[PDB]
């Protein structure tokens, strides 16, 4: 899950 | 002759 | 026990110490590429070896 | 225990396997002279000692392990 | 090809459909071609000062020669700072006049590994060695492993993808000099895309079958698997401590690449295991 | 509990005979209720009983069962138990038709083996 | 003395390279020298890696030379033969005294083994005692190869890690200290532990068992993994067995049967293998079929 | 398409 | 008394496109200290002898 | 019966993969004849691609492949000329001179016996010279030996300077150490060459 | 009841030397067998093929052993307490 946009950052809503 | 094995 | 590995078939096998050389034993098979390839490098016998099946399976 | 007087009869069993171990060896022995090998030569002249120190054995088998020195392996093992 | 291609960026315009199916002809056989790493160094940056610092500096620079810069980097330990004096004008040189350079350089990088040369003449062979990549990588890469096998076979363009772990056969000395291990990890990443896709074309010749498909994966996924590993036997410090922080950076981001582009490889390493030494300044890094 | 059919052949019974591994436990009633049961499935399958019809010398299965067995306490995961209680409840049916589990023509023996340590 | 005696030796070799057998004097003084060289090592001839080790040969002396053609001449090649060599052979006293004279020649660059076959009941009964009778004419020749397998050893070690041997495991053994307490001076029992040791033969079964040879056990799966767990041993490399591919490993990698008689009393047809344990201790397999005749 | 050890 | 990093640095049998000669290892192979005890056997007949006096 | 030209080419679509297969026969019988084809297509062609399957000849698993292969190359270097032989093949068999394997130590020691032969004294001298006696200090007894075998069979072609300055220490060195077999062999060595 | 349960707390594996008694032998190897713990069942089978104890012997050689055993566990036990 998300390899490259790690744990402590926003989601992406839509 | 018989056998190969040496059953004996 | 009857866990029976298949290295060539599967990268998961081949713990690191052999490593290298799976991987020269893959690009051996793979770069020679015969008739016939085969998915196991031990395949020895199972539990006894029969002259008279070798016999029939010969001619 | 040789000291002892009767630490012999309670050690009765490593004396027993002992001299097996010797009786073993010295039948396997091929040599004709004893002193080829060292370290069993002097085992068993202490072993056959000990029992003469503690005395379950005649003086005269006490000095087995005297003659021991000079014999051949199969009159040692006789 | 690659030099073509940039053409043809440039020439977008112009070309109707030709741009487009060469750059989908090399995204589908040259993937070592279109890394993306090259082409955003390729793309560079429109402050000009290249292109200013270029068109008043070249002028008449006494005519540096190939032949001169041979006799002075072959008296070197006697001449450093004609060297880098050559190659400070060799960096304001453009891509296209760099390739009768492409032999000197190369070839003669043993006396840079040399222990006591400067960092400075180090990245300048380095930014010299980039644009030489993002003109004509192939042979680029054949010289540079056939320079930097240690002190000599002279391996070539198929045996290098059949087995690029030969570009990992190298010094430990170019295991402990930073730039020159950038080279390394460039050449490296390369050959193993490269490696993919010669297995690819090597399958698809034979077939004159399923387990041919999953031997290919089973092949380069052990493959890159196994370059990882010496990776990090690299960043492994040596008993001879008992330049080590600049290398271990280099190997954690080329890892980071290979963790991106396949997570496999990260459950396929760790299933492996590697030395818990190396563990705790990898999670730092990667 | 049973490795050998009446449909096996002498290869299968070498080989399960010899394979067989020493992980079980001292269940000397529940497994004499198996055999004993599969002896009185085969027999009632024959239908050679004649129930309510006499007992006929001439209909016969005879069966020799040997047990195996070192003589030591019964085992079991409730605890020891020192007396053979062959178990009362038979899924079989029509096992209430002989008040004992076996028949007359199977002969139990048991061998003990009580080889000294030394 | 001892060079001229190097030398003849020498001209023996290359006469039974020749295929020609020796003169009765010169069997006479073989045996000898080869009592006097093999008394001294133990039960457990240690021998050192690197090696190559060889299955049955049962007297196909064509064969033993092809087998040497793939493994290397003996001055170059250290060789270790684990057995029966002088049974049903057509040269098998050819064989013998050839492994013999290599042997006296190179003390340390060969080691032979004692198989089941090099006994004075079994050679009578299998037709060594007629081939020497039909070849010299008189049993003296038949005596001194029977009193020299008196004097063979029992099971070889290679660097602490390889057990050679010829039949297998034992219920009466446990240890190597007891295979070297163990005395070998005598022509095989019938029963006891050097009999089941060149008796014995492996099975997937576990626990022991009865063999159909009449003599020895027959052991399982665990009991090689318990041995092996016993004394440190890595892997027991036995030869009795006649197998088609020329090589089985048994026991999930803890026993391997080597057989390396090609075309078993020449009917059965099946290949040979030898293995070839270099220095560092790299274990190689070759594989080969009969020469033509 | 192996994405873990194969008996488990 | 009682390594992959050198592995490919010296490794693929000098063949490169053909397998590697040996065909496995038995173990880890080549068992390294054989080591022996030689420390003395002087004053360890005083330590003996310093044993058996508290003994008696 | 047939040209040599004729059936070289005729074979040559077929030599490559009969060169690397199943019978070590047919391996052997390749090996004997292909010098007469290396001779045929002269430099060029043996070099450009029968190099490799004679490298690879050397390193095969069999002895009689090996020792075939080293007859083979005996037949290269006297019928192509010692420089050449200088240029390409002392640099394989030097390189593979260091290799774990024993065996292909014994290989490389052989082929060094037959080129000091064929290849005049100079380059034996200051070419194979330095490795053999490099390889004399080696730990397997085995090799040892077949060193000194190889003093024994390389001596009568140097010069008897160079004899009495370096072959001389090492071979009272493999008479001085402690195996029988090698102190032996050096014995026999010595007493041929006649040093002392 | 004591050995069901797989919260223990004193070394399962070291005290199958100090037991001595065939049957709660049997009962651990069955319970090993069930659970899966091969190695300390591989422990449990070697020490109950022990030849000290067979359960045929004439009966001076077990009450030795088994005085043996009571001796090393209570001094095992009084080592650990105090
Ligand atoms: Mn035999
Ligand atoms: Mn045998």
């Amino acid at each position: 899950t998300s390899p490259s946009y790690s744990p402590t950052s926003p989601s992406y809503s839509p | 002759s018989p056998k190969y094995s040496p059953t004996s | 026990k009857d866990l029976k590995p298949q290295t060539f078939r599967n990268a998961y096998d081949i713990p690191r110490r052999n490593l290298l050389d799976h991987l020269t034993r893959m690009r051996s098979n793979l770069l020679k590429s015969t008739r016939r390839f085969l998915k196991g490098q031990d395949e020895d016998q199972v539990h006894s070896v029969p002259i008279a099946q070798m016999g029939n399976y010969q001619e | 225990v040789a000291a002892a007087p009767p630490a012999l009869c309670y050690c009765s069993v490593l004396l027993r396997g002992l001299l097996a171990a010797l009786l073993g060896h010295w039948e396997a022995s091929r040599h004709p002279d004893t002193t080829h090998s060292p370290w069993h030569l002097e085992a068993s002249c202490t072993l056959v000692a000990v029992m003469a120190e503690g005395s379950l054995l005649p003086p005269a088998l006490g000095n087995m392990h005297e003659v021991f020195s000079q014999l051949a392996p199969f009159e040692v093992r006789l | 090809i690659k030099f073509l291609i940039r053409q043809a960026q440039g020439l977008q315009q112009e070309l109707g459909g030709l741009h487009s199916a060469l750059l989908r002809l090399l995204a589908t056989n040259y993937p070592h071609l279109c890394i993306v790493d090259d082409w955003i160094c390729e793309e560079e940056i429109t402050g000009t000062d290249a292109l200013l610092r270029r068109m008043l500096l070249t002028n008449n620079a006494k005519n540096h020669s190939p032949k001169q810069l041979q006799e002075a980097f072959s008296a070197v330990p006697v001449n450093n700072t004609q060297v880098m004096q050559i190659i400070e004008h060799l960096t304001l040189l453009s891509a296209s006049e760099l390739i009768p350079y492409a032999e000197v350089l190369t070839s003669n990088m043993s006396q840079l590994l040399n222990s006591g040369v400067p960092r400075r003449i180090l990245q300048t062979v380095n930014k010299l060695w980039m644009v030489l990549n993002t003109v004509m990588p192939r042979r680029l890469w054949v010289m540079t492993v056939n320079a930097l096998q240690p002190s000599q076979q002279k391996y070539t363009q198929n045996d290098l993808m059949i087995d690029p772990l030969i570009v990992l056969r190298c010094d430990q000395r170019v295991h402990r000099c930073p730039p020159l291990m950038d080279i390394t990890l460039h050449m490296l990443n390369g050959y193993l895309l490269a490696s993919k896709a010669y297995l690819s074309a090597h399958l698809k010749e034979t077939e004159q079958e399923v387990t041919r498909e999953e031997l290919k994966n089973a092949l380069l996924a052990a493959q890159d698997s196994a370059a990882v590993q010496i990776l990090l036997e690299i960043c492994l410090p040596t008993e001879e401590e008992k330049n080590l922080r600049e290398v271990q950076c280099l190997i954690c981001c080329l890892l980071h690449q290979m963790y991106i582009a396949d997570p496999n490889i990260a459950k396929l390493v760790h299933f492996q295991g590697y030395p818990c030494e190396l563990l705790p300044l990898t999670v730092a890094g990667i | 509990a049973i490795k050998a059919g009446w449909k096996e052949n002498h290869a299968t019974f070498m080989n399960e005979l010899k394979n067989l591994q020493a992980e079980g436990l001292t269940t000397l009633g529940q497994s004499l209720r198996t055999a004993f049961d599969l002896l009185n499935l085969n027999r009632l399958v024959t239908g050679i009983d004649n129930y309510g019809q006499g007992r006929n010398p001439f209909f016969l299965e005879p069966a020799i069962i040997i047990t195996i067995t070192d003589g030591s306490k019964l085992t079991t995961t409730s605890g020891v138990q020192d007396e053979l209680h062959l178990p009362l409840n038979s899924p079989l049916p029509g096992s209430e038709l002989t008040k004992e589990p076996f028949r007359w023509d199977q002969r139990l023996f048991a061998l003990v083996l009580r080889l000294p340590g030394t | 003395d001892e060079k001229v005696f190097t030398k003849e030796l020498d001209q023996w070799i290359e006469q039974l390279n020749e295929c020609k057998q020796l003169s009765e004097s010169q069997v006479k003084s073989l045996c000898e020298k080869a009592k006097e060289i093999l008394t001294k090592e133990s039960n457990v001839q240690e021998v050192r890696c690197p090696v190559t080790v060889c299955g049955d040969v049962h007297g196909q002396f064509h064969d033993l030379m092809e087998l040497f053609r793939i493994g290397g001449k003996s001055p170059d090649t250290n060789y270790l033969f684990m057995g029966d060599y002088v049974d049903r052979g057509y040269y098998s006293v050819e064989t013998v005294t050839l492994l013999v004279a290599l042997k006296v020649r190179y003390r340390e660059r060969i080691t032979i083994l004692r198989g089941n076959h090099e006994s004075r009941q079994i050679t009578q009964v299998y037709g060594f005692y007629d081939e020497c009778l039909r070849k010299y004419g008189n049993a003296n020749v038949w005596k001194y190869f029977t009193d020299l397998f008196d004097y063979l050893p029992l099971t070889a070690l290679v660097d602490g890690q390889i057990f050679c041997l010829h039949g297998g495991l034992s219920p009466s053994i446990d240890t190597l200290d007891h295979i070297r307490a163990l005395d070998r001076l005598q022509e095989v029992p019938h029963e006891g532990p050097m009999c089941d040791l060149l008796w014995s033969d492996p099975d997937d079964r576990g626990g022991w068992g009865i063999s159909p040879r009449g003599a020895g056990y027959t052991f399982g799966q665990d009991i090689s993994e318990t041995f092996n767990h016993a004394n440190g041993l890595t892997l027991v490399s036995r030869a009795h067995q006649l197998v088609m591919e020329g090589y089985n490993w048994c026991h999930d990698r803890n026993v391997v049967t080597i057989f390396s008689a090609p075309n078993y009393c020449y009917r059965c047809g099946n290949q040979a293998a030898i293995m070839e344990l270099d220095d560092t201790l790299k274990y190689s397999f070759l594989q080969f079929d009969p020469a033509p005749r | 398409t192996s994405p873990s050890y194969s008996p488990t | 008394g009682q390594t992959n990093r050198r592995h490919t640095a010296a490794v693929p049998g000098p063949g490169g496109i053909w397998s590697v000669f040996h065909a496995g290892v038995i173990g880890r192979g080549l068992k390294p200290p054989k080591f022996v005890q030689s420390r003395n056997q002087q004053e360890v007949i005083y330590n003996t002898q310093s044993l058996l006096s508290l003994l008696v | 019966v047939i040209g040599i030209r004729q059936l070289s080419q005729s074979l040559l679509p077929a030599i490559v993969e009969l060169a690397e297969d199943a019978k070590w026969r047919v391996r052997l019988a390749i090996i004997e004849y292909m010098p007469l084809l290396a001779g045929q297509l002269g430099v060029e062609f043996f070099d450009e691609k029968l190099n490799s399957l004679c490298m690879a000849w050397l390193v095969d698993h069999v002895y009689a492949i090996r020792e075939a292969a080293t007859s083979n190359l005996k037949k290269l270097v006297e019928k192509f000329g010692k420089e050449w032989a200088h240029a390409t093949i002392i640099p394989k068999v030097l390189a593979m001179s260091g290799d774990p394997n024993y065996l292909h130590r014994m290989t490389t020691l052989f082929c060094i016996n037959v080129l000091s032969e064929v290849c005049g004294q100079d380059i034996t001298t200051k070419h194979m010279l330095p490795t053999v006696l490099r390889m004399a200090g080696d730990p397997v007894a085995n090799v040892r030996f077949n060193v000194a075998k190889s003093l024994q069979k390389i001596g009568p072609i140097l010069d008897n300077s160079t004899l009495q300055s370096e072959v001389k220490p090492i071979l009272e060195k493999l008479t001085q150490d402690q195996d029988v077999d090698v102190k032996y062999f050096a014995q026999e060595a010595l007493t041929v060459l006649s040093l002392a | 009841k004591s050995l069901q349960e797989q919260n223990s707390h004193d070394a399962m594996d070291s005290y199958y030397d100090y037991i001595w008694d065939v049957t709660i032998l049997e009962y651990l190897t069955y319970l090993h067998h069930k659970r899966g713990e091969t190695d300390k069942r591989q422990i449990a089978i070697k020490a109950i093929g022990q030849t000290e104890l067979n359960a045929s012997n004439p009966e001076e050689v077990l009450q030795l052993a088994a005085q043996r055993r009571k001796k090393k566990f209570l001094q095992a036990m009084a080592k650990l307490y105090f």
